[PDB]
């Protein structure tokens, strides 16, 4: 009578139990479709891949991320991901076990409605139930109060908490995620004289980026330094056997994450809409969040982003207000270690959303409870 | 073709 | 010659003549600053735009208020727009003639020092003065005493006025205005699903909310006929074609008005903040104070606030007690009015601060003409 | 103190002097070198071929385009075009002669590094500049505002612009003009008998298609009109005497260019790159643009593409937004016009880029001075 | 882009 | 916020 958990950010989703402490199941959230017609026959070809067989093989389809910013458009796509995560990466039934899922702050209440009718129609759930990254990946670190910052493929965003108590008005969004971040790269590659412009080919740009962008401290300082000498150069091999240099473009990114104007985006920083958040919060609470502020996602993965982000709140903000980034090395599956200890929680069992309540009130409860 | 990796 | 009266307001700037019953100009208070490097060279002069230009266009561009809350933050940006009123709008030199200006109470009397110190220097005008716009509003409604609740673009305020004599500590304010209104705006429409997070579009639910939001009687059954109707519910045409829709939020921002708990902020409404006021002061004065409250400002334009806020007092109030709400429809130019007739009128001639006197004692003497 | 335009075109090249309307000296740009070895001695043989040459003769010469989808990979053909564009057609010493250049928005900053440093040494120039064929295209109408779709012969892209400002994060470029059509051309005509491998065939090709074929409004019901009644099979001349027909693949050229999947792209049409740069943008420019979006290039001189170009935007773009497409006579030749009018203009002049600026911070002063 | 009206 | 300190 155990429980489980999955996460269905747009990068990637991530299924596992509860009982556990590490998630079991991973893979990236495309839906393959052929282009071409096919002759040769006996194969199998299927109509519609989904998981690491589009990954192993996607040159010869298109590629869809049916989420996008956090949004679905594909439900039909969204329900095959589901029944390829709930029964082939691991063989269990919906029925038997109650699910867990996690959204994004300020998602459409429409979305939620018809995430949870699905889940109840299709799969027949007995309960469910939707939460908030951010207090997931504090439930995780283990901590109560302080403000998270969290940035995945979809979107990014930051949410104070103090004892558990939300603040609405001190939430901020963004969505400068690695999408974007992707396909300025690939513009700044073509500058280069390197072309990507398909599907497969911004799977491989967001890997060489995940494998090689770093962000650095003086941007200005980094850019004279490659301008000037070469020692920053690196070299990155491709399927095809030939190879690429990188030069400045690996820091330009995460700089282009940090100043919006770089990729033609009206809006603020990551540390600027940080500072403003937490401004908007309460003078005896300033203190507590400043040194209890906690980093999660996979965007944030980059190294060096720490030291960055503290240099520059610490310079934004006075002094006398000592502060302490928590960015634990695990941070990508924190929030799913937050969802697995939340479900095997005693209290929270009571705040399941059954599904003879559902038949009766309707999917409104998911945004009138939660 | 002509862009030292792809095309 | 003549007099002129130009009130800066957080959103709008009113200047014009004296003795007159509508202004000239009434144009927005913004700078428009490109964010685009610009690569023709036949039009590409004027980097930074003033005036209703940067309404036309206001999309390459970004807008910054020069006033928030009412206090002002750049004094270029207003040098700025007072020279544009001046040349531009009026075509009037000002050291012809002097000019009346505008400040909300408790503002600090370091920023009134800073504007008539900067007003007597670049200009070089003749006499100015500064006023508050509660009491030119009621000037201007006629009204022989009772209280005032002005609430312009960023701040909002009640303030009353009896026997020929204010009251310093009977004043009360709030930071509360369409600013936060169109904020909290924009937030309830990224959870229906639409999205407006740069300047211009700022702007442009500004519009919508000007043009089509009302306010209710009863929040709770109207939200409750609202979701269950769909009649009440009205779309409207964004410039390029797109439509949206609009069926709960229109009446639930005049309740985040009157309810600051959904802001966030743990305040007073402004119902409680009237009754207050009027407790500070004697109930012999309180009696007919309660048949004279006048309205003024554009927050307060929303078609059935008085309904609402006579209900809401009354229900707070003893009936004992005849009570009265009054607001005519002109609620927006009634302080240029009230500053038109102070301007006309020759007692207050005596009052204007001249030449003469700042550059023999300086700015500070204004701490005692108020 | 005259100036010199030369737009080197992937296909064709056209250099003149500037103040003129029209172009002086238009010529394909390809090189022919001799294939059979060992000639008839004593009435002698040249080397390799050049302009117009080539093409009156190239039974014997095989021939080579040095540009591709407009970047360089010839530099000794690209300088032997050059010079013989500068001295035989024109027959004018460039060392007192500021020329002008052109480029696609997109391409090898090292390919644009290395052209200028071409023509600052081996030519000994006063000055020169380069530019976007989209801003001249725009500068030949004179409009400032709106969008402009180019298509040349290797090359096209589309370019978005508002009163000076261009959106560099909404510039979209594709490698689909006139040459992977010349093949798809070759392909269905052996599909129907006819074979054209070589590079004299290349230029039949070529030829046919700026002759006969035609876009088409109706796909479908073309091609089934055309398969039913054989009304639209047209015949042509070959230069020994011979004469084919040809039918449906005027339609399925266009076609092919609208449908890159026929060519085995999963890259959309020309209409819904356009709709999503113009996405990106602003809604108020989105607007503007929706009015005047204009069409230049060799390739846009399809008898019908306007019209068909406009039905598509418009089914798939909303209602209520006028798009009034425009694409005037003379258009392949609006790149030169454009450029004329700039080195006309006395305010571009302080924009050339000198031998000095050169010679003191190397080739990458074209970057800074763009 | 997917918000029904504006990104 | 355009206080020097609170809101
Ligand atoms: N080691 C790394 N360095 C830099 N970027 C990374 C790294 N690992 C993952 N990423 C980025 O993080 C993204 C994954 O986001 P993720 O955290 O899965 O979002 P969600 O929380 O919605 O699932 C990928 O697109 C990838 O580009
Ligand atoms: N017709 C309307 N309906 C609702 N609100 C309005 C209307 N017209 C103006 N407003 C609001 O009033 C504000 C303008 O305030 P204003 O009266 O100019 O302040 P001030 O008196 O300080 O100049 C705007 O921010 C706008 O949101
Ligand atoms: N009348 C025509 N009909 C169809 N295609 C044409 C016509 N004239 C030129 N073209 C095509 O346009 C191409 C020339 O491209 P061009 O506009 O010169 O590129 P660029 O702008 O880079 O110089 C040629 O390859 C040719 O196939
Ligand atoms: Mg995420
Ligand atoms: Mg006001
Ligand atoms: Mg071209």
């Amino acid at each position: 009578t155990t429980a489980l958990v999955c996460d269905n950010g747009s990068g990637l989703v991530k299924a596992g139990f509860a009982g556990d402490d590490a998630p079991r199941a991973v893979f990236p959230s495309i839906v393959g479709r052929p282009r071409h017609q096919g002759v040769m026959v006996g194969m199998g070809q299927k109509d519609s891949y989904v998981g690491d067989e589009a990954q192993s093989k996607r040159g010869i389809l298109t590629l869809k991320y049916p989420i996008e910013h956090g949004i679905i458009t594909n439900w039909d796509d969204m329900e095959k991901i589901w029944h390829h995560t709930f029964y082939n990466e691991l063989r269990v039934a919906p029925e038997e076990h109650p699910t867990l899922l996690t959204e994004a702050p300020l998602n459409p209440k429409a979305n939620r409605e018809k995430m949870t009718q699905i889940m109840f129609e299709t799969f027949n759930v007995p309960a469910m139930y939707v939460a908030i990254q951010a207090v997931l990946s504090l439930y995780a670190s283990g901590r109560t109060t302080g403000i998270v910052l969290d940035s995945g493929d979809g979107v990014t965003h930051n949410v104070p908490i103090y004892e558990g108590y939300a603040l609405p008005h001190a939430i901020m969004r963004l969505d400068l995620a690695g999408r974007d971040l992707t396909d300025y790269l690939m513009k700044i590659l073509t500058e280069r004289g390197y072309s990507f412009v398909t599907t497969a080919e911004r799977e491989i740009v967001r890997d060489i980026k995940e494998k090689l962008c770093y962000v650095a401290l003086d941007f200005e300082n980094e850019m004279a330094t490659a301008a000037s000498s070469s020692s920053l150069e690196k070299s990155y091999e491709l399927p095809d056997g030939q190879v690429i240099t990188i030069g400045n473009e690996r820091f330009r990114c995460p700089e282009t994450l940090f100043q919006p104007s770089f990729i033609g985006m009206e809006s603020a920083g990551i540390h600027e809409t940080t500072y403003n958040s937490i401004m908007k919060c309460d003078i005896d609470i300033r203190k507590d969040l400043y040194a209890n502020n906690v980093m999660s996602g996979g965007t944030t993965m980059y190294p060096g982003i720490a030291d960055r982000m503290q240099k520059e709140i610490t310079a934004l903000a006075p002094s006398t207000m000592k502060i302490k980034i928590i960015a634990p090395p695990e941070r990508k599956y924190s929030v799913w270690i937050g969802g697995s200890i939340l479900a095997s929680l005693s209290t929270f069992q009571q705040m399941w959303i059954t599904k003879q309540e559902y038949d009766e009130a309707g999917p409104s409860i998911v945004h009138r409870k939660c | 073709p002509a862009w030292l990796a792809t095309c």
